[PDB]
Protein backbone atom coordinates (compact mmCIF):
# COMPACT_ATOMS: atom_id res chain seq x y z
CA UNK A 1 0.00 0.00 0.00
CA UNK A 2 3.11 2.25 0.31
CA UNK A 3 3.12 2.25 -3.36
CA UNK A 4 5.75 1.41 -5.41
CA UNK A 5 5.71 0.82 -9.53
CA UNK A 6 4.92 -2.65 -11.20
CA UNK A 7 8.19 -3.20 -12.58
CA UNK A 8 10.53 -2.51 -9.50
CA UNK A 9 12.37 -5.49 -8.92
CA UNK A 10 15.09 -4.09 -6.28
CA UNK A 11 13.87 -0.55 -4.21
CA UNK A 12 16.50 0.28 -2.20
CA UNK A 13 19.63 1.27 -0.96
CA UNK A 14 20.71 0.77 2.86
CA UNK A 15 23.46 1.69 4.85
CA UNK A 16 25.22 2.21 8.34
CA UNK A 17 27.24 4.61 9.50
CA UNK A 18 28.79 4.61 13.67
CA UNK A 19 28.72 8.32 14.39
CA UNK A 20 25.24 9.43 15.70
CA UNK A 21 23.91 13.09 15.35
CA UNK A 22 24.85 15.68 16.82
CA UNK A 23 23.26 19.77 16.88
CA UNK A 24 24.24 23.05 16.99
CA UNK A 25 25.15 24.82 20.04
CA UNK A 26 22.42 28.01 20.81
CA UNK A 27 18.83 25.96 20.63
CA UNK A 28 15.74 23.87 22.41
CA UNK A 29 17.35 20.89 20.63
CA UNK A 30 17.37 17.31 20.29
CA UNK A 31 20.33 15.07 21.20
CA UNK A 32 19.44 11.90 19.61
CA UNK A 33 21.09 8.75 19.08
CA UNK A 34 20.38 7.49 15.99
CA UNK A 35 18.90 9.06 12.77
CA UNK A 36 18.14 8.08 9.00
CA UNK A 37 18.32 10.78 6.06
CA UNK A 38 16.31 9.24 3.08
CA UNK A 39 15.75 10.29 -0.50
CA UNK A 40 12.58 9.25 -2.57
CA UNK A 41 12.40 8.61 -6.33
CA UNK A 42 8.90 8.58 -7.43
CA UNK A 43 6.35 9.86 -9.78
CA UNK A 44 5.01 12.27 -7.10
CA UNK A 45 6.86 15.50 -8.78
CA UNK A 46 4.76 15.20 -11.92
CA UNK A 47 2.20 17.02 -9.36
CA UNK A 48 4.66 19.88 -8.91
CA UNK A 49 5.90 19.62 -12.75
CA UNK A 50 2.18 19.90 -13.94
CA UNK A 51 2.14 23.39 -11.27
CA UNK A 52 5.00 24.48 -13.43
CA UNK A 53 3.04 23.32 -16.41
CA UNK A 54 0.26 25.91 -14.66
CA UNK A 55 2.67 28.74 -13.78
CA UNK A 56 4.37 29.40 -17.19
CA UNK A 57 1.73 29.16 -19.79
CA UNK A 58 -0.09 32.03 -18.46
CA UNK A 59 2.56 34.27 -18.19
CA UNK A 60 4.66 33.36 -21.57
CA UNK A 61 1.23 33.80 -23.68
CA UNK A 62 0.62 37.00 -22.49
CA UNK A 63 4.78 37.57 -23.21
CA UNK A 64 5.14 39.02 -19.10
CA UNK A 65 8.34 39.92 -17.99
CA UNK A 66 10.64 38.62 -20.97
CA UNK A 67 11.86 41.64 -21.70
CA UNK A 68 13.83 41.75 -18.79
CA UNK A 69 15.33 38.48 -19.67
CA UNK A 70 16.25 39.67 -23.23
CA UNK A 71 17.77 43.16 -22.22
CA UNK A 72 19.88 40.74 -20.52
CA UNK A 73 21.59 38.44 -23.03
CA UNK A 74 18.50 35.97 -23.74
CA UNK A 75 16.82 34.45 -26.55
CA UNK A 76 13.24 33.89 -27.44
CA UNK A 77 13.27 30.58 -28.35
CA UNK A 78 15.27 29.94 -24.52
CA UNK A 79 12.07 30.20 -22.59
CA UNK A 80 10.18 28.13 -25.27
CA UNK A 81 12.86 25.51 -25.50
CA UNK A 82 12.78 25.08 -21.91
CA UNK A 83 9.11 24.98 -21.67
CA UNK A 84 9.29 22.11 -24.40
CA UNK A 85 11.55 20.26 -22.25
CA UNK A 86 9.24 20.93 -19.25
CA UNK A 87 6.84 19.21 -22.10
CA UNK A 88 8.88 16.40 -22.01
CA UNK A 89 9.78 15.93 -18.76
CA UNK A 90 5.80 15.67 -18.29
CA UNK A 91 6.13 12.40 -20.39
CA UNK A 92 9.48 11.15 -19.70
CA UNK A 93 7.65 10.79 -16.08
CA UNK A 94 4.47 9.27 -17.31
CA UNK A 95 6.45 6.60 -19.46
CA UNK A 96 7.27 5.35 -15.76
CA UNK A 97 4.05 5.72 -13.38
CA UNK A 98 3.03 3.12 -15.50
CA UNK A 99 2.69 -0.61 -15.27
CA UNK A 100 4.94 -3.18 -17.26
CA UNK A 101 2.40 -5.18 -19.38
CA UNK A 102 2.88 -5.86 -22.94
CA UNK A 103 1.05 -5.23 -26.34
CA UNK A 104 0.78 -3.39 -29.83
CA UNK A 105 -2.26 -1.94 -32.28
CA UNK A 106 -5.58 -2.23 -32.78
CA UNK A 107 -8.03 -5.76 -32.82
CA UNK A 108 -11.84 -5.63 -32.47
CA UNK A 109 -12.11 -9.80 -33.34
CA UNK A 110 -11.91 -12.93 -31.70
CA UNK A 111 -8.93 -15.56 -31.64
CA UNK A 112 -10.69 -18.25 -29.82
CA UNK B 1 -22.34 105.37 -34.45
CA UNK B 2 -21.05 102.06 -36.72
CA UNK B 3 -18.80 98.87 -35.86
CA UNK B 4 -19.28 97.12 -39.24
CA UNK B 5 -17.69 93.69 -37.65
CA UNK B 6 -15.83 92.80 -34.59
CA UNK B 7 -15.21 89.45 -32.79
CA UNK B 8 -13.61 88.21 -30.08
CA UNK B 9 -9.90 87.02 -29.74
CA UNK B 10 -8.57 84.17 -28.93
CA UNK B 11 -9.99 80.13 -28.22
CA UNK B 12 -12.71 77.77 -28.57
CA UNK B 13 -13.22 79.17 -32.07
CA UNK B 14 -10.33 78.71 -33.41
CA UNK B 15 -10.25 75.41 -32.03
CA UNK B 16 -12.85 73.74 -33.85
CA UNK B 17 -10.73 71.89 -36.61
CA UNK B 18 -8.47 69.57 -33.94
CA UNK B 19 -10.05 67.61 -31.35
CA UNK B 20 -7.49 65.50 -31.39
CA UNK B 21 -8.56 62.25 -32.34
CA UNK B 22 -8.01 59.27 -30.64
CA UNK B 23 -6.10 55.79 -31.57
CA UNK B 24 -6.31 51.95 -31.22
CA UNK B 25 -4.68 49.03 -28.73
CA UNK B 26 -3.72 45.71 -29.25
CA UNK B 27 -2.25 42.98 -27.22
CA UNK B 28 0.77 41.52 -26.32
CA UNK B 29 0.09 37.70 -26.70
CA UNK B 30 1.88 34.80 -28.67
CA UNK B 31 2.35 30.92 -28.67
CA UNK B 32 5.18 28.69 -28.64
CA UNK B 33 5.77 25.92 -31.32
CA UNK B 34 5.52 22.30 -30.35
CA UNK B 35 5.45 20.39 -33.47
CA UNK B 36 9.64 19.34 -32.81
CA UNK B 37 8.74 17.53 -29.09
CA UNK B 38 9.63 13.99 -28.37
CA UNK B 39 10.06 12.45 -24.68
CA UNK B 40 13.78 12.42 -23.59
CA UNK B 41 13.69 8.38 -21.78
CA UNK B 42 12.30 5.80 -23.81
CA UNK B 43 12.83 2.10 -23.18
CA UNK B 44 9.40 0.41 -23.93
CA UNK B 45 9.99 -0.44 -27.49
CA UNK B 46 12.82 -2.83 -26.12
CA UNK B 47 9.96 -5.20 -25.76
CA UNK B 48 11.15 -5.96 -29.34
Amino acid sequence: SIQFVDWCPTGFKVGINYQPPTVVPGGDLAKVQRAVCMLSNTTAIAEAWARLDHKFDLMYAKRAFVHWYVGEGMEEGEFSEAREDMAALEKDYEEVGVDSVEGEGEEEGEEY
Amino acid sequence: PDLKNVKSKIGSTENLKHQPGGGKVQIINKKLDLSNVQSKCGSKDNIK
